[PDB]
RNA sequence: GCGUAGGGAAACCGAGUCCGAACAGGGCGCAAACGGCCCGCACGCGGGCCGAAAAGUCCGCGGCCGUGGACCCGAAACCG
RNA sequence: CAGGUGGAGCCUGGGAGUGAGGGCGCGAGCGAUAACGUCCGCGUCCGAGCGCGGGAACAACCGAGACCGCCAGCUAAGGCC
RNA sequence: GCGGUCGCCUCCUAAAAGGUAACGGAGGCGCCCAAAGGUCCCCUCAGGCGGGACGGAAAUCCGCCGGAGAGCGCAAGGGUAGAAGGGGGCCUGACUGCGAGGCCUGCAAGCCGAGCAGGGGCGAAAGCCGGGCCUAGUGAACCGGUGGUCCCGUGUGGAAGG
């Protein structure tokens, strides 16, 4: 067989959910492309790795045409 | 007999005042033409978890 | 052992210096004990007596240290922290030792 | 509007999270009547183990 | 081409990385000291 | 031809400031008069507006960019606001559009 | 001998120390437990006392581990 | 956010054993829409319930979790010439 | 046994979180780029039809139509023109000293990262910059080489060696 070979899952996806309470620094969503685009409070890494930037909870909008973004609402 | 201190464990980790096994941090010294300064630079030491408990058994004395 | 894979006896010594084969190298000892330790003693205080008390040990040198509050009292020791030096200077007298 | 559940039916050989159920209404044993507050929670339980249990309404 | 350039003075030898045959020239660019700040840096070694 | 250099440039420049969280210093010219607005976004919101058409001045163009300029701060800094972004649109950071920030100036800034 | 000081490769300093230009930051470290009797204002205080308890350490016992034949029996073999 | 006091949960530690699984159901790959085949997934039982009832006999299908005693009663599956 | 395989990335298998096996179905990596890097400013494709010397299916040009089927150094996927793509100007942050907090995770590793300080780059500024659209381009420890630097230097000053 030519076959046989794969890669390491690489255990991509949402890190906090709607509704989650975070924390300045915590990831918030792994993935490849812009899947999810950073919004309030919400950085994002060489990796298009989104983070919270300031403490608060997690909310998710979808603008449509404009694509999907993870917000950090304050609290703080 | 006395035990004997593992001279290999003691040559390359430290035990701290509250017991924690505190070691370096590997894989800086040999490859590094260039790994990001943030890699080479994020080399102090560390604490091995829940199996220095089996280090710290071989230096006790 | 870990069942033939390699142990961690894979993180590089740093402790850098494990001595060479003439061996250890003499030189002079400090042990340090606290202000707080020898608030016990009115006297004297020499690092002779600190030993029968059971805080100095016989084979280093004395250096009081700063944990602990002051005494009026003249202590004799090797070696003084800045801390300590001063917490006493205000109250009694420390004399410096290097004889014989 | 207090229910009165009642093991009727063996567990033996149904999910774990059914044995679950049973427990979070405290039926330990077959026959066992237990007569809990019919609430939204408490419901849940109960008809979930619909298949091994039997329901009546009481006061 | 495994490339280790440095400042000019004491050393310093913080090394980088030019991989071809070109550049080919003396291969070097504005750095900084980790001892004083900012000085011209060259390539050798 | 959908979108237009115009409208392109337009969000590109415009998309940019608005991330970094300040007030927007919108900057609308037109060919005879210049308008110049202070935005608040996730309000969606104009806090202090200071036109040309709406203070009847004229006399060259970039003299009256840079009047409707310290106009905005005058009327602006008296509400607290201080510190801004500046728009500037399609419009390259020049002429009347640079001059209506230099106006800006007696108001918070930095440009 | 163990314990009463730790941090550092070390020099060394020390309730701190190491990295550092840092009076950033962080790593690893220091912080007396109760009752009650005394007093500074009375219901505690603030610090002390009277002895409960205890870091620690010592011996006994028990589990387990390290080294030894190490739960018992058994090779094919190797060497003098 | 609520109910849920359970041989529940969490934390620190002492002692482990296991690291050969198997049948069945469901979802796939391999195979031949073969195997008491094989490899995963989610469940279950046997494993350790080779104790009890049914299935003629039968680890895993149905019923049902056996602390002890009774020449008492009601039932489950399954049955009632 | 013979043959094949052995680490890393992509896709499916995988049962709509994560994860998941087989000598299951298919591909790819062991590099590369001083600009293919940072910043500021501009610019927008592929195709299709019509038009135009040498121009041909296709060289360069004009017109309309063309939301992305182009491009993004190479596999695949995800992503993307409201740029991550094309062009130019200055520049070298392919910084030093750190690092809140997390992702992942048996260990060890691997990954993202705000912010502070030093000294800088581009920008009017807001600001961005601790390499590259991203996910492969990799190797614990031991033993040594090389350049520094304080540190130790076996009676002492050196030196040897660390
Ligand atoms: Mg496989
Ligand atoms: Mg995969
Ligand atoms: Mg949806
Ligand atoms: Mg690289
Ligand atoms: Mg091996
Ligand atoms: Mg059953
Ligand atoms: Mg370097
Ligand atoms: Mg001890
Ligand atoms: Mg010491
Ligand atoms: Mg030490
Ligand atoms: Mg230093
Ligand atoms: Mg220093
Ligand atoms: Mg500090
Ligand atoms: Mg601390
Ligand atoms: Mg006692
Ligand atoms: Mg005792
Ligand atoms: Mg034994
Ligand atoms: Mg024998
Ligand atoms: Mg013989
Ligand atoms: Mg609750
Ligand atoms: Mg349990
Ligand atoms: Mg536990
Ligand atoms: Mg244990
Ligand atoms: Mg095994
Ligand atoms: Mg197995
Ligand atoms: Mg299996
Ligand atoms: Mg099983
Ligand atoms: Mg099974
Ligand atoms: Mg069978
Ligand atoms: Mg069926
Ligand atoms: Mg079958
Ligand atoms: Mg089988
Ligand atoms: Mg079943
Ligand atoms: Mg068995
Ligand atoms: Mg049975
Ligand atoms: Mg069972
Ligand atoms: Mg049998
Ligand atoms: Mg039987
Ligand atoms: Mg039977
Ligand atoms: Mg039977
Ligand atoms: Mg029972
Ligand atoms: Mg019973
Ligand atoms: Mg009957
Ligand atoms: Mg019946
Ligand atoms: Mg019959
Ligand atoms: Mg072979
Ligand atoms: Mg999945
Ligand atoms: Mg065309
Ligand atoms: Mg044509
Ligand atoms: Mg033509
Ligand atoms: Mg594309
Ligand atoms: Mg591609
Ligand atoms: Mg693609
Ligand atoms: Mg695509
Ligand atoms: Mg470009
Ligand atoms: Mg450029
Ligand atoms: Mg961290
Ligand atoms: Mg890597
Ligand atoms: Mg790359
Ligand atoms: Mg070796
Ligand atoms: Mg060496
Ligand atoms: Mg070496
Ligand atoms: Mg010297
Ligand atoms: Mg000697
Ligand atoms: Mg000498
Ligand atoms: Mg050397
Ligand atoms: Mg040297």
């Amino acid at each position: 067989t030519r076959n046989g070979r794969d890669s390491q899952a690489k255990r991509l996806g949402v890190k906090r959910y709607e509704g989650q309470v975070v924390r300045a620094g915590n990831i918030l969503v792994r993935q490849r492309g812009t899947r999810f685009k950073p919004g309030k409070n919400v950085g994002m890494g060489r990796d298009f790795t989104l983070f919270a930037l300031v403490d608060g909870v997690v909310e998710f909008q979808d603008r449509g045409r404009l694509g999907r973004y993870v917000h950090v609402r304050p609290l703080a | 007999p006395k035990m004997k201190t593992h001279k290999g464990a003691k040559k390359r980790v430290k035990i701290t005042a509250s017991g924690k096994v505190v070691a370096m941090k590997t894989g800086k010294r040999h490859l590094n033409w260039q790994k990001s300064g943030k890699e080479i630079r994020q080399k102090g030491r560390k604490f091995v978890l829940a199996k220095p408990e089996a280090e710290r058994i071989k230096l006790l004395l | 052992f870990e069942g033939g894979r390699s142990t961690t006896l894979m993180r590089l010594p740093k402790r850098g210096m494990q001595g060479q084969v003439p061996g250890e190298i003499k030189r002079p000892r400090y042990q340090g004990v606290n202000l707080k330790d020898l608030a016990r003693f009115e006297g004297e205080v020499t690092p002779e007596l600190l030993v029968r008390a059971g805080l100095l040990k016989k084979g280093y040198r004395l250096k009081i240290l700063g944990e602990g509050e002051a005494k009026p009292l003249k202590v004799v020791a090797h070696a003084f922290s800045k801390s300590a030096l001063e917490k006493l200077k205000a109250a009694g007298g420390e004399p410096v030792l290097l004889e014989a | 509007p207090r229910l009165k559940v009642k093991l009727v039916k063996s567990p033996i050989g149904y999910p774990k999270d059914q044995k679950a159920a049973l427990k979070a209404l405290g039926l330990r044993r077959l026959q066992q009547e237990r007569v809990l507050e019919d609430t939204p929670a408490i419901r849940g339980n109960v008809e979930k183990v619909a298949h091994l249990v039997r329901v009546e309404v009481v006061e | 081409l495994l490339l280790e350039c440095t400042e000019c003075k004491r050393r310093n030898y913080a090394t980088e990385k030019n991989k071809r045959n070109t550049p080919n020239k003396l291969e070097l660019r504005k750095y900084c000291p980790w001892c004083r700040k900012h000085t011209v840096h060259r390539e050798v070694k | 031809a959908r979108l237009t250099a115009y409208e392109r440039r337009k969000f590109r420049v415009r998309n940019r400031i608005k991330r970094t969280g300040r007030l927007r210093l919108s900057v609308f010219r037109s060919l005879k008069h210049i308008y110049a607005q202070i935005i608040d976004d996730e309000k969606g919101v104009t806090l202090v507006s200071a036109s040309s058409l709406a203070l009847k001045l004229k006399g060259n163009k970039t003299e009256v960019a840079r009047q409707v300029g310290r106009a905005l701060a005058e009327k602006a800094l008296a509400l607290g606001i201080k510190q801004v972004a500046f728009d500037r649109g399609p419009y390259k950071y020049h002429g009347r559009v640079k001059a209506l920030a230099e106006g800006a100036r007696e108001g918070g800034l930095e440009f």
